[PDB]
């Protein structure tokens, strides 16, 4: 998905159709990163840490 | 996912090491329970290989016959709840304008001066061809 | 949701927890 | 109990009443279970242990 | 059971060296005047073949006479409710609906205007004889 949005970058070329789903494809990025972030908050150990 | 919360909510008493070959062997016979009924679903389904209505027909049938034990026929109606709610819509779908879509065939009846509907033979609703008649 | 589920199987373990505890109080004061 | 559970097994065959005698029969065989968890509870160290 | 708890409350006490033949004898004590009173209840129970009112009849007079001892008192007390209050509760719901149904001829009255029933003189009641008459 990283790389899908490296090889995005066009002014807008053959379509703005194109780079509206990439941006779909990138809002649903945002989503994988909130998970990233709770189980890290999950962490906290001072939960237990077991994969 | 209800079968896997159980089983990391244990590994905080493993941390505190102490259960049991025995306290382990209760919380599997229920757990058991609910792993034999899926698996001998998903065995009739693997001799079976029906879909649609004929499906429908299937899981109407275990609702007759898991009966005598709730919680197994709790899941048997579930599932037969969770097949019928997609079919019923296409059934609504077919009644309101009459868009017959067939990703593979789900409903029974076909498009055709022809008049020539048909139901199936090959499946059936969770009543009897009275209600496919109707 | 994920979160919620995660309590409801905490509350079956605390009546497991709970039902083993009163049958240890009776084999510490009637022992 | 356990052979009844061994036999136990249909699709739901020569009588609807059968399996339900059986379920119950699982229902006061998941009794006993609950009776030799907190005998084990009494083995390790967290009462004397005599016969 | 309450025997058998008195069993498991000495070992508690066995569990170091202090236990003398008399320190457990308080325990015997109690014991041997409970095991001598029940076995007398249970040989009128036995040998005589004993069915009907008359058992009814038997564990009534054996609270009637042991006014001597209190203990002994309490034990055939709780034997003559323990046994008459499934006894009452058969008559109560005779008297009260009007239909009988002895499993293994367990009350006085059996089967036999023109329709009879008869108290047997095999048992003979712990009541009055007229208020069985009635």
């Amino acid at each position: 998905i990283k790389k899908y949005t490296d090889q995005r970058s066009l002014d807008r070329a053959f379509g703005l159709v194109g780079q509206s789903f990439c941006a779909a494809l990138h809002q649903e990025l945002k989503e994988y990163y909130r998970l990233l972030s709770v189980l890290h908050s999950q962490l906290q150990v001072e939960s237990s840490l077991t994969l | 996912k209800e079968y896997m919360i159980l089983i990391s909510q244990l590994e905080h008493l493993q941390r505190q090491g102490l259960l049991s070959l025995q306290k382990l062997w209760f919380y599997i016979q229920p757990t058991l329970r609910t792993m034999e009924v899926l698996a001998s679903i998903a065995t009739s389904l693997n001799k079976g290989e029906c879909f649609g209505g004929a499906t429908l027909s299937l899981l109407h049938d275990r609702t007759f016959g898991y009966t005598g034990d709730s919680q197994a026929q709790e899941l048997c109606l579930y599932l037969t709840k969770a097949a019928s709610a997609p079919y019923f819509d296409i059934l609504e779908r077919w009644i309101y304008r009459g868009i017959i879509n067939d990703p593979y065939s789900e409903f029974m009846v076909e498009e055709h001066w022809d008049q020539r509907y048909t139901i199936v033979q090959q499946q059936i609703p969770s009543f009897l061809q009275k209600v496919a008649d109707k | 949701a994920a979160a919620a589920a995660a309590a409801a199987a905490a509350a079956a373990a605390a009546a497991a927890a709970a039902a083993a505890a009163a049958a240890a109080a009776a084999a510490a004061a009637a022992a």
